[PDB]
DNA sequence: AGACACTACGAGTACATA
DNA sequence: TTTTTTTATGTACTCGTAGTGTCT
């Protein structure tokens, strides 16, 4: 049943319909199929974007219920070599569909772990067999792939995912579950998402768990805070002012105070603290660049752990430092 | 010689009377034993503490061991064959005989000795003596650190190592932490005094044995090694200024740090490249290598202040730069022209 | 519960090795007519159906329909653990789980129980050979096996043509051409070796030699290939087991 | 049977004796285990990613968790526990992984149906993610995103800036926060009660202070207290003293001396006391943590000086951190330290 | 959806020499090659999608006539081209019979002849010099330097440049009169700026706007391709304010979903390829590139990296 | 000086190839009444055994029983380099092993080897009690093996109620043989024969018994030794016994 | 019944990598 | 004017013992 199934694999898109955000490539690809005159596409984009939903539901339009027979569906989870290409894309591609009438579709999903080889034996077989068949390829990163490769498909970029498509998912969701959410809360859930319909998801299904009840009550900022440790815009502003204005020792005591009482993470108050001192007006651009640099090799530093206390006494001093100019 | 006087049980050390005691203590109940890890200045005698120990949680048989070769294959048809101390109660692995081919043998080795149970007719579980820990790569390590946890009531690793630097966190948690401070120079005089009364020494004056444990930074194993090789000259008789011989390594660096002092130049820098090439080919690590000139160029009292601050400065940036790559003189001849671009 | 008990070894052995390197993922459905398997190439290129009854097995008996999928490797390896002489039963409990083979020797106590743990595979069970074929022809094992592995050493294609009363193969390559011209016949005493052919309208069409080498495999098990061929439609090469069918569905070449 | 393995647990050391076994053990992390009991009534397991320190009790979370749902019998037959201690390349992934991942769930018995809730689906953890190279973690995107009907997979690492980030939006992030003094004294003191470990009023506060955030070296510190004590048996409680003598820290005595050392001299003493400090065994980690301490929380230095401290401390650290010589960056250190 | 058209990079391929509007000089060379005969081996290269395939497709179809089916031996980057394939086939091949006109020879086309082993590429040596009255080899590559020298040493060297606007606006002019599309001059100069001199993105691009709004102008094409990648990187880096770069990095970059490797790499590729600074400056902003890199490469690739990689150029540029 | 001589070569060869993949080095004793050789495994898990006396040489001259340690390296590569009647030489102070190959022919060919002194411990062998001690053909133990090796890397013995039990629990599924005890008079070989006094459950390692089954051509019948803490008996008839120690526990 | 050409799956050896 | 370097997956070549269908 899928009951069972994860919020991010329930909720998977199963019609072109459901592929929210995506609103120029979408309408581009309808018009494509309707027309006939689809040409191979490379999509491109971050993940959980629905680049994958796009072109399942697209097979699904296209072929029927009869998807999973009537496409070759090659991904970085299976064997692509030369070999496999040289022997199953050409067969796959050469050869005719064994149920129906129409053209192939081959959807090399994730092929930006291809190998170089197996790309450039693969750009030969998409110009060859190009009246029978089609080639989907979807990517995270297009430096991986070959500019050859490259160039043999329409590029389509899938944006990140805008306030309103989120907000329609999440209302759609809220409508499927028994569940009510408090529009702050909505909002910071946009916020800590960063156009990723995955996390939106997983962390509202962490949410209703959380709850801790029959679902009688709403979903608050408290929740969602508490939920994925995300530390909150008032202990954030808090801390900042703390730094800037109080004491060492009082600035010390607060960041340790703000970061033990609710188990924040130094990581997440530092992507919290530049992301809010980028709206800040400064003087000359000094302050900006040794602000910059000694965060981004603090973050360097945590990424590969030591003490937490001594790296935040360093962005306290690294703060301090940075502000010390702007006078 | 340092072999011949060596404690063979924890009643037999003669130095370090509250690590002893500690190591009574945990010896005490053997079975309810945590994985240990061994800590210190190299030569201090942690590998001689760790047999005692297990002399007391095992019987005296433990010093009876023998080596035999084990062999393991790569992902490629490379084959590798390395010796493993083993005894009829633990075995010794050191895996700081090859390169990053050690998780393999870590791994497998070690599910293997797990699986394995002990045999009779010779307590319960059987011990592995990982020696220099810190050659052990960051793979390896991650490796071991759920083996650790896996299987515990059969395998307990006694980890001797020189520096908990190049260890990771979680194996530095998974294990007690045991640190062996060096004995002072009381403690090897001391031995000193007893190895020379019964290697029928002939001392003048008794002063030259502190001389010797000044000269010997608080190492047992080179003030006793100096001790005989200066025996050795004087023909079984030290006198009241017998000279204090300096390996031939040592006398390398302090010739080149000499020649950094006094000359500062390009064409300097090429003999000391073919110095330090003919150090690194002779069986000497550049960690050692750079941390001696360092502290060869601090003890010139031509330098001032300034000059020493900027050395010890390039010296630890070079030191995390080697620490960093694997052409070792890449980065000693940068730190020796960063240096000579100092004074 | 589902009991297969066959009545010997060595026929579930050549059944397997029929399409042992053609397909990997298989999903067998057993009910109460007999066991039916569909299985798609890694290509998607040919469809592998096999058809079972109740004749074939000394001892059948099936409750529930029930679907077992498999890997033909592990498959293979279970049934190579087994004696020619055992006997082969086939266990299945109430819901699908890992299948038991059981080997029973005859003259000993030898139980030999296997358990083979199940795959997990998208019962997309379609229905297929329902349609309306253009020619069909029937003609002897070892002829098309001969005539198959003659022609896939000068090319890697194989043309097919259906004319009127007329059977061509064509491999046109590099170092060479050439062509088999069969002709429809039926002798009286010797019945097995007539080619039959009812042709409705011409048939030009090719394939890869690489499946068909593939293909030739399974004429282990009967001697009376017959090949259904039409204009845009699977290639239905089918051998006639005694109890049921094994029939290859190949895709025909783009022109 | 089940009295060998409570008595092989009694004799097995604390930290794996009193290993949590049920998700109520565990003290501290409640958000992501209040989430994980919730879900156990239900049968929509994610894909879920732990990341934390370590000895947060991500494993033993995880382990407490398939506990709990398929009971001691489909535990050694539902799940697929894969360690740094095998290997991990893209063969093994291809392989292995997806051939348990494309299996069918493993029936249940009649006794496992009636006590546990016995979810459709089974649990693939990888712990130790972080050795997992970048194109075998890619390899796992399909094979989980696929599959997720019939098997679940549940990430562990230490730095989630070591997995992909196509991995990190499939999978739950559940974030393991620091066991510090006030979130661990409880489970700290239970130890010690279960134990009859006679210690002082501040003693396990203290203990976990050492600790940093780490319950696993607490009870290991602890363990060793109570042997050092019980050796004794002089019948007395466990000081302070005697807990941080043992766990590496740097008396305040010698930490003053250093201090002192700084303040007032020059480099020729300075180096001298580096040298004869490094002869009686210490961590420079610990050092320097002891220094950063004392120099931010005294109230007797400028701001400018602070900071300063701070970003040398930070740098120090940083070179620390990858195995470098303990002399040369402490000397380092102090030198930086001491020339204003 | 029963049935597709053949896109207009397939469709409008040309088939004669004469259309194809790429180099003048190497085109006009192998027509005239073509009408008199006596095709040399040759060696094409040059970019992705300016007509390397389809002219040496077109010079051996016009110089063959009826006869290229048994005349022409096609072997792709596709097909096995190793050692043994050169020792065999292509020997066979060479030294097949074939009744062909007085002014014609067997032409062997090599797709991507930049892939072949070594040992392939040394055993054609020989195989294509002792058959060279009665067999000649067209190599179709990207990469000169990947064929060793002593199989250049044996052929005629065609280097393609880029294909300037007029040429690819010539084109698309000439498509379009064949399609009847509607059209705007900003559209074109859009799709051209967009092409970067690559004439089969060009027209996918081209269809692409045709089949998703119907008339080709500047919004629309913008609207469904974005701006050339390199080109807002070069703007960021040659920014004058770390404020402008910043919100370049911001706007442009990070909120339209590119990701850091991506970044990170075309700020190293421009700053190769840049010509407006100095040397040094240049390789210091390399190296500042390269320890990003490094630190994006390990997975801590976040917008505060690129914005202190941004904010170390700058203070590099400031004296 | 030693000498030996057996009809054919053949014997020798398949005794060397036996076990020549679980052990290095090899001690042979020789003695008045034959030859012996034990071995240790490099891992020390396995130790191999070997028990020929005169009634296979067709000569036999041993004026001092003493000890040939013989490496597997140079005696594997003069017998695969190489039915004929096979004779082996030393002299006083056996500094090489001389292999002479001599019904129909006069060709002869050897190349000489140096041998080692190994330390070559002497443990007790003691026949002590056994929960359970059968006989079954190697043929079949072997065939049971290469079969159940495919499964899984752990093979369990089940002896219990007059039955025996070898299972396999792998990953791709799981096997289980279950024999009952069978005694054949027109054929004397397929027997199997079992007595017991408490049912055993052990696990041992197949990559062990993989090359243990390498001997089934010395002999027709194997037997096997189960007890509850000793470890496993593996008994070839010339005398032969391995001592395998199964895993703890889980 | 068996010998030996044909053959195709497997261990070993290198060779690059933007 | 000249020699070497740890490892990791993909690619290509080679000999090669081996398993089975066929002919003197
Ligand atoms: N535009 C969207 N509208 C609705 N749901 C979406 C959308 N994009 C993503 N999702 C959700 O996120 C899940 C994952 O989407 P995918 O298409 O697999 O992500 P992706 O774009 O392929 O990125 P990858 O797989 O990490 S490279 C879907 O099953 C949906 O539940
Ligand atoms: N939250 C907790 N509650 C109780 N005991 C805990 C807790 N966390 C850790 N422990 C103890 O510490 C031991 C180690 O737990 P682990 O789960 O292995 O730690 P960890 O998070 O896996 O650290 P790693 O493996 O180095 S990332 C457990 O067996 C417990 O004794
Ligand atoms: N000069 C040209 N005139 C007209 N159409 C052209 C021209 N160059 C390229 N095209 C179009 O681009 C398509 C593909 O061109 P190709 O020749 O395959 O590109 P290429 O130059 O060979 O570079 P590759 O194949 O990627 S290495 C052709 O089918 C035409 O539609
Ligand atoms: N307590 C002790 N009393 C006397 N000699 C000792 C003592 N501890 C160690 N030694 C000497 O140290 C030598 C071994 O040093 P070792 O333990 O290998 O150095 P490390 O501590 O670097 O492993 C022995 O020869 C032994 O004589
Ligand atoms: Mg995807
Ligand atoms: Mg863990
Ligand atoms: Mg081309």
């Amino acid at each position: 049943s899928k009951e069972n199934l994860p919020w991010v694999e329930k909720y998977r898109p199963e019609t072109l319909d459901e592929v929210y955000g995506q609103n120029e490539v979408i309408t581009t690809v309808r018009k494509f199929v309707d027309e006939g005159k689809l040409p191979h596409l490379l999509f491109y984009g971050p993940p959980g974007t629905g680049k994958t939903s796009t072109i399942v539901a697209l097979a699904r339009e296209i072929y029927g219920k009869n998807y999973s027979n009537m496409v070759l569906e090659l991904n970085a989870s299976d064997d692509r070599g030369i070999d496999v290409v040289r022997n199953q894309i050409k067969d796959f591609a050469s050869t005719r569909q064994i149920f129906s009438k129409g053209f192939k579709l081959i959807i090399l999903d994730e092929a930006d772990a291809m190998t170089n080889a197996a790309q450039n034996a693969l750009r030969r077989v998409i110009e060859r067999y190009t009246k029978n068949t089609r080639f989907c390829v979807l990517a995270n990163y297009a430096h991986k792939l070959t500019p050859a490769l490259l160039s043999r498909c329409t590029r389509f970029r899938f944006q990140p995912l805008p306030q309103e498509a989120i907000e329609r998912r999440i209302a759609n969701v809220l409508v499927h579950e028994k569940l009510k959410l408090s529009p702050n809360a909505e909002k910071a859930l946009i916020e800590l998402s960063n156009g990723d319909m995955r996390r939106v998801l997983n962390v509202l299904q962490s949410c209703k768990a959380t709850l801790d009840n029959p679902d009688e009550d709403e979903i608050s900022d408290d929740v969602i805070y508490e939920c994925c440790g995300a530390p909150r815009p008032s202990d954030l502003k808090a801390v900042l002012k703390s730094i800037l204005e109080d004491d060492w020792g009082t600035a010390h005591y607060t960041l340790n105070k703000v970061r033990s009482a609710k188990g924040l993470a130094l990581i997440d108050l530092i992507e919290g603290i530049v992301k809010i001192l980028e709206d800040y007006e400064l003087q000359n651009e000094e302050t900006r660049v040794h602000l910059l640099t000694k965060l981004a090799d603090i973050e360097y530093s945590i990424s590969k752990g030591g003490n937490d206390q001594i790296q935040g006494s360093a962005v306290i001093g690294a703060i301090k430092a940075s502000f010390e100019n702007e006078t | 010689w340092v072999d011949k006087y060596r404690p063979k049980s924890l009643n037999a050390l003669s130095h370090n009377e509250e690590l002893t005691n500690f190591l009574k203590s945990l010896s005490d109940q053997p079975r309810d034993l945590p994985h240990l890890l061994l800590y210190g200045p190299n030569g201090t005698g942690k590998k001689t503490r760790c047999m005692a120990l297990l002399e007391s949680i095992f019987g005296p048989g433990v010093y009876r061991l023998k080596i035999d070769v084990r062999q393991f294959v790569t992902a490629s048809n490379r084959k590798l064959e390395l010796n493993v101390v083993s005894s009829p109660y633990h075995l010794e692995i050191t895996p700081s005989d090859m390169g990053n081919n050690d998780r393999i043998v870590i791994q497998e080795l070690l599910k293997e000795v797990a699986q394995m149970e002990q045999v009779d007719f010779q307590h319960r579980y059987k011990c592995v003596i990982i020696n220099e820990a810190n050659s052990l790569t960051k793979d390896a390590q991650a490796a071991l650190r759920r083996t650790m946890e896996k299987y515990s009531k059969n395998i307990r690793l006694i980890m001797v190592c020189d520096s908990m630097s190049p260890i990771i966190a979680p194996i530095k948690s998974r294990c007690l932490l045991i640190r062996c401070p060096a004995p002072s120079d009381s403690e090897i005089s001391t031995i000193l005094s007893d190895v020379v009364t019964n290697e029928r020494i002939q001392l003048e004056t008794k002063d030259i044995l502190k001389r010797i444990a000044q000269a010997s930074n608080g190492n047992l194993r080179v003030s006793l090694l100096m001790l005989e090789s200066m025996a050795l000259n004087n023909e079984l008789a030290l006198k009241s200024s017998s000279p204090i011989i300096k390996p031939d390594w040592i006398i390398v660096i302090h010739k080149l740090t000499r020649k950094i002092v006094k000359e500062r130049s390009v064409n300097s820098l090429i003999e000391c490249r073919a110095v330090l090439y003919d150090l690194l080919a002779h069986c000497i690590p550049a960690n050692i290598i750079l941390k001696e000139l360092t502290f060869s160029l601090l003890d010139v009292e031509t330098l001032n202040t300034t000059n020493k601050s900027s050395i010890i400065e390039y010296s630890s940036v070079f030191d995390e730069r080697l620490s960093l790559g694997n052409k070792a003189i890449f980065h000693l001849e940068g730190f020796i022209a960063k240096v000579m671009c100092c004074l | 519960m589902l009991e297969a008990k066959f009545e010997e070894a060595s026929l579930f052995k050549r059944i397997i090795d029929g399409f042992k390197d053609c397909v990997q993922l298989v999903n067998f459905q057993c009910k109460e007519d007999g066991i039916i398997a569909q299985a798609v190439d890694d290509s998607r290129v040919l469809l592998v159906s096999l058809e079972i009854g109740v004749e074939a097995f000394q001892e059948y008996r099936c409750d529930h329909p029930v679907t077992l999928g498999m890997d033909l490797t592990s498959l293979s390896k279970i049934l190579r653990c087994g004696n020619n002489t055992d006997t082969l039963t086939l266990i299945a409990d109430n819901t699908p789980d890992s299948i038991i083979l059981l080997f029973e020797d005859t003259k000993k106590d030898r139980i030999a129980e296997y358990s083979l743990k199940l795959m997990d595979i998208d019962a997309d069970f379609l229905k297929i050979e329902e349609l309306q074929y253009d020619s069909t022809l029937s003609l002897p094992s070892s002829e098309f096996s001969k005539i198959v592995r003659d022609l896939s050493q000068l090319s890697d294609s194989i043309n097919i043509m259906i004319t009127k009363e007329t059977i061509k193969f064509v491999a046109d390559g590099d170092i060479g051409s050439g062509s088999v011209i069969i002709k429809p016949f039926v002798d009286m005493e010797h019945p097995e070796t007539s080619i039959k052919l009812e042709m409705d309208q011409p048939v030009d069409l090719t394939f890869g030699a690489k499946y068909l080498l593939d293909i030739i495999k399974g004429s282990s098990l009967s001697d009376r290939v017959g090949i259904r061929l039409s204009s845009e439609a699977p290639a239905l090469f089918q051998f006639d087991l005694k109890s049921g069918f094994l029939q290859f569905f190949l895709a025909p070449k783009f022109n | 049977s089940k009295l060998a393995a409570e008595q092989s647990l009694a004799q097995q050391p604390w930290v794996e004796k009193y290993r949590p076994k049920n998700l109520d053990e565990v003290t501290a992390q409640d958000h992501a285990v209040t989430v994980l009991k919730k879900t156990l009534k239900s049968a929509n397991l994610p894909h879920m990613l732990f990341y934390g320190p370590p000895g947060t009790g991500k494993t033993s979370t995880i382990l407490a968790l398939t506990k709990e749902l398929y009971g001691p019998d489909l535990m050694k037959s539902r799940i697929l526990e894969l360690n740094a201690s095998d290997e991990r390349g893209i063969s093994i992934v291809r392989e292995k992984v997806k051939n348990f991942a494309r299996l069918t769930v493993s029936k249940p018995s009649k006794h496992d149906l009636e006590n546990y809730p016995c979810p459709p689906y089974k649990i693939i953890i990888l712990d130790e993610a972080d050795s997992m190279t970048a194109d075998a973690q890619s390899a796992l995107r399909r094979t989980m995103e696929t599959y997720s009907g019939v098997t679940r997979f549940c990430l562990i690492c230490n730095y989630v800036t070591r997995i992909i980030d196509p991995l990190a939006s499939r999978c739950s992030k559940f974030r393991f926060k620091a066991l510090d003094a006030s979130n661990a004294i409880d489970r700290l003191r239970f130890i010690s009660e279960q134990e009859n470990v006679k210690c002082d009023d501040g003693v396990l506060e203290r203990i976990l202070d050492i600790s940093a955030g780490d319950l696993r070296r607490g009870i290991t510190l602890l363990q060793s207290a109570s042997k050092g004590a019980q050796y004794l048996g002089d019948g007395k409680n466990i000081t302070s003293t005697q807990v941080e003598e043992l766990a590496g820290v740097v008396p305040h005595d010698i930490l003053i001396e250093i201090v002192e050392k700084v303040k007032s001299g020059d480099f020729d003493e300075i180096k001298k006391y580096v040298n004869t400090f490094m002869k009686s065994g210490w961590s420079a980690a610990s050092v320097v943590n002891q220094l950063h301490e004392y120099y931010i929380t005294n109230d007797n230095f400028d701001t400018n000086f602070k900071n300063q401290i701070s970003w040398l401390l930070f740098t120090t650290d940083s070179r620390l951190n990858n195995g470098t010589n303990e002399h040369i960056q402490l000397l380092n250190l102090l030198v930086k330290i001491s020339q204003l | 959806t029963l049935s597709l058209q053949l896109p207009w990079v397939e469709k409008y391929r040309p088939q004669v020499l004469s259309d194809i509007v790429g180099n003048k000089e190497t085109i006009d060379r192998l027509q005239q090659i073509a009408k008199d005969g006596n095709m040399p081996h040759m060696i094409i290269s040059g970019m992705p999608g300016i007509g390397k395939t389809t002219s040496v497709h077109c010079l051996a179809h016009e110089l063959l006539g009826r006869s290229y089916a048994d005349g022409v031996l096609e072997l792709n980057a596709s097909d096995d081209r190793g050692i043994d394939v050169v020792r065999n086939q292509i020997k066979h091949f060479a030294q097949k019979k074939l009744h062909l006109p007085p002014g014609k020879h067997k032409i062997v086309i090599l797709d991507e002849a930049d892939s072949m082993t070594a040992g392939a590429q040394q055993a054609l040596r020989r195989t294509m010099e002792l058959y060279s009255n009665s067999t000649r080899f067209a190599f179709a590559c990207n990469q000169s330097n990947k064929i060793i020298e002593p199989l250049q040493s044996r052929c005629a060297i065609l280097r393609y440049s880029k294909l300037s606007d007029e040429d690819v606006l010539k084109r698309l002019l000439q498509i379009i009169k064949l399609e009847d599309v509607k059209y705007t001059n900003d559209g074109l100069e859009a799709i051209i700026f967009t092409a970067e001199g690559d004439m089969r993105q060009a027209i996918n691009n081209l269809q692409s706007t045709v089949a998703g709004h119907g008339l080709v102008n500047a919004d629309n094409v913008f609207k469904i391709v974005d701006s050339p990648h390199p080109l807002i990187v070069k703007k960021m880096l040659l920014a004058s304010n770390l404020e402008d770069s910043i919100q370049i990095l911001r706007t442009d970059l990070w909120k339209k979903g590119y990701s850091s490797i991506d970044i990170v790499t075309t700020s190293f590729r421009v700053t190769k390829n840049l010509a407006q600074v100095k040397e040094s400056v240049r390789l210091e902003m390399i190296k500042e590139i390269g320890l990003t890199h490094m630190r994006i490469l390990e997975g801590v690739g976040t917008y505060l990296q690129l914005a202190s990689m941004l904010a170390k150029i700058h203070k590099l540029n400031n004296k």
